[PDB]
């Protein structure tokens, strides 16, 4: 009885010193589900134009 | 040009790339600003964009 | 494939007694000088590439011309078996180490097997001789790593140079040793590269034909799929297979476009814009436009926006550039990235 | 004190401190040590069953327990040791391949040259140890750089000789 | 009746669904029969998504025979996939491994193990692993104790 989800070891630029501090005060302050639309049907045009 | 290809028996990884790269402090006339750090001579030594 | 061996002096003590015992004659000394020649331990007793005199095969007749003496003369059978391969496998093991090439195996097994001939020892039902020969390849497949490179390099080799047959003898040779050197591998690397090679040869420097892909495919398929099928074993007409090849054909046609793209577009065009259409059939993800994109804006950049080139013919192959990306792009976002 | 007393062979304190340890009140993180402590100090004596039974335990509890990675290499690599010294290393070549590669991602080098020396090792005791020298000579540059490393590099050196 | 259908696909109700099957080629396969006790709706109650397991293309699989056929036709598919990362060589461990000589695990213990003695008991041992019922390299093996019987020396 242990549910034990799978972590994703996600995984590129290193930038400077700076840049890293000015992104973290910067951040102080569906897009699945559609990329599975995009993969759930394929082939066709026929979404986009009903769409 | 250095051509150094990968190879299994080569396990002489490098650091320096992983550690984040320095900066410079340069002050101009308004006030003192932050800039990347560049080698005195990486000018004309840097990764040509062509 | 489990063999028996009962060590050198007891089964040659166990020969000399049964030959004093069922022959009553002193041939113990003839049978001794026939172990010899056999025997490829000694190379100044041995045959040494010599058809034996009239007394070695007079001997062998005798040999070879009631229920006691058949089973005592398969047991002697049976000893000389033990006897011979104990020889072989001890010569093998002293000349392990000096094996480098195909050659060397092929001139060794003559050098064992040149005995058989003038005495059949071997029944011609039961394939022994053949099981300790392909033991002792698997054993060198798998023992000698410098062995098994020189295989790949030669098998390469003889693909590149067409050598077909003596390839064939190759692959039969590596089958039948079944080592970890699967043929099937040295198969597929020696065809891409013989494929990659062929596709190099024709299809470079060419653009102003039309449907080309198809015409190379063809010259290749009646120039050696025939062989190939032949040297694979399976039949002339697998279709998955050739449609794989084409798959392979046509993949190496886009990288070779790619590549060339630069002088594609500035240079043959509009001469090479039909080759264009057809490379606007093929590309299909967004990997493909990228790296085609960044490929030709280095070449551009590295070649046209050098100040010292003329800056009105700078503009003129920047303008055909832009007319020739358009047509193989009709929605026109690659112009965009160009320009900006 | 513990650590310094196995090095300096100091078996009979170790051995009283790790009667203190079954009965102590510990943080998780002192509970590791003394956990892995006992592993070190089994592997010195000289018995081997009970502690390779005792690291693998600790290792798969090592990773459902607590996803602790630090610790569950740290725990792996003694029972690397535990193998080769009982001159079969070769049940650990599968082992070691996999973090091999494994580490070459992350690119800690620390990682990657504790393989190699294990690495090492394992084709000195098969009876290959010409290319074993052949791979630590393009490689010894780069693993003289750790200090604690080197009492293990150096006397792999007069080894080969 | 058998359908067969892509991945991102609207299963029908669980209720009336009996067994699922996924096979390709790569990744070994996973089939799973709903009996009476457990129904599709209950095992895709904790989630609608199920995972699998892949399967390693390892050297130490391959120690002396290939079991797998090694289809001609995924041999060339796979090539041609290898080479389309290649065009976007010693550089994998493998390979290393490889060059090093000690693909086969089980030679290379044993020659280890015969490096000299030979006690009658480690003796009817190495004589149990060649007359093995079922095993990988036992021709491979068996030539080792005869050289190491009645080779040089």
């Amino acid at each position: 009885c242990k549910v034990p989800l799978a972590k994703n070891r996600s995984s590129k630029k290193p930038s400077d010193i700076y840049s890293i501090l000015s992104e973290i005060v910067k951040s102080a302050s569906g897009r699945s589900l559609k990329l599975n639309a995009g993969l759930i049907f394929s082939e066709d045009k026929r979404f986009t134009h009903v769409v | 040009p250095l051509r150094y290809e990968p190879n299994n028996r080569d396990f002489a990884c490098n650091i320096i790339d992983d550690l984040p790269k320095l900066i410079r402090f340069v002050k101009d006339s308004k006030r003192i600003n932050i800039v990347p750090y560049t080698q005195p001579n990486s000018l004309w030594r840097g990764p040509d964009e062509d | 494939q489990i063999t028996p061996t009962r060590d050198l002096k007891v089964i040659t003590d166990e020969l000399q007694t049964l030959s004093s015992y069922i022959f009553h004659t002193n041939i113990v000394d003839d049978l001794n000088s026939l172990l010899t020649w056999m025997s490829p331990n000694d190379a100044k007793s041995n045959h040494q590439l010599r058809p034996p005199s009239l007394r070695i095969k007079n001997i062998i007749k005798v040999l070879f011309p009631g229920n006691t003496n058949k089973e005592l003369q398969l047991q002697l059978f049976s000893t000389l078996k033990e006897f011979y391969i104990f020889q072989v496998r001890y010569h093998f093991f002293l000349h392990f180490n000096n094996i480098n090439y195909l050659k060397d195996i092929q001139r060794w097994e003559n050098y064992y097997e040149f005995p058989l001939r003038y005495v059949p020892i071997f029944d011609v039902n039961v394939n022994d001789w053949a099981l300790e020969l392909n033991s002792l390849r698997h054993y060198l497949l798998n023992r000698n790593i410098k062995f098994k490179n020189n295989l790949r390099t030669r098998l390469d080799k003889l693909i590149m140079d067409d050598d077909f047959d003596l390839a064939d003898n190759l692959i039969q040779w590596l089958k039948s040793a079944n080592g970890s050197l699967s043929s099937t591998e040295l198969i597929v690397n020696a065809l891409y590269s013989k494929i990659n090679k062929f596709c190099e040869d024709n299809m470079s420097r060419v653009w102003n034909k039309r449907f080309m892909i198809m015409e190379t495919f063809n010259k290749f398929i009646n120039q050696y799929w025939s062989q190939f099928s032949k040297l694979v074993g399976c039949p002339e007409d697998d279709h998955e297979l050739t449609t794989t090849v084409f798959n392979c054909f046509e993949s190496n046609f886009l990288r070779i476009r790619t590549n060339e793209i630069f002088d594609i577009c500035v240079l043959a065009y509009p001469d090479s814009k039909v080759t264009l259409l057809e490379l606007r059939k093929i590309m299909k993800d967004f990997k493909d436009y990228t790296n085609i994109v960044t490929t030709f804006l280095s070449d551009f950049k590295k070649y046209i926006l050098n100040p010292s080139v003329t800056t009105v013919d700078a503009l003129l192959r920047y303008v055909k550039t832009i007319k020739a990306f358009l047509v193989l792009d009709p929605t026109g976002r690659c112009l965009h990235s160009i320009t900006t | 004190v513990a650590f310094k007393a196995l090095e300096e062979d100091d078996f009979l304190k170790v051995k009283q401190y790790l009667l203190k340890s079954e009965s102590l009140e510990l943080d998780y993180d002192q509970k590791i040590n003394l956990k892995y402590l006992r592993v070190k100090y089994l592997v010195k004596i000289g018995d081997y069953d009970l502690s390779m039974r005792l690291i693998n335990q600790y290792v798969k509890e090592c990773c459902e327990e607590v996803a602790d990675s630090n610790w569950r290499f740290k725990f792996e690599i003694e029972s690397i040791n535990v193998l080769l010294l009982s001159d079969v290393g070769i049940r650990s070549l599968p082992k070691i391949i996999k973090l091999i590669d494994e580490y070459k991602e992350i690119g800690n080098p620390l990682r990657c040259v504790i393989l190699l020396l294990k690495l090492c090792e394992v084709l000195i005791q098969v009876g290959k140890s010409m290319e074993a020298e052949c791979l630590i000579s393009c490689n010894l540059s780069t693993i003289l750089e750790f200090p604690f490393v080197r009492k293990k590099t150096d006397e792999l050196l007069e080894s080969l000789s | 009746v058998i359908r067969e259908i892509s991945t991102p696909c609207l299963l029908p109700d669980f209720s009336k669904i009996k067994s699922i099957r996924v096979k390709m080629h790569g990744y070994f396969p996973l089939e799973v029969n709903f009996t009476k006790d457990y129904s599709a709706s209950d095992f895709f109650s904790g989630g609608t998504i199920i995972y699998i397991q892949r399967k390693s293309e390892s050297v130490f699989e391959n120690k002396a025979s290939f079991r797998n056929v090694e289809d001609i036709h995924v041999a060339l598919k796979r090539k041609a996939a290898e080479s389309k990362n290649y065009s976007r060589g010693n550089t994998t461990s493998s390979q290393l491994v490889e060059s090093l000589g000690i693909q086969d695990l089980t030679m290379v213990e044993l020659d280890t193990l015969l490096s000299a003695a030979l006690t009658d008991s480690e003796s009817y041992n190495l004589g149990l692993l060649c007359s093995d019922k079922n095993s990988g390299d036992i021709l491979d093996c068996q030539l080792e104790l005869w050289y190491k019987s009645f080779g040089p020396h």
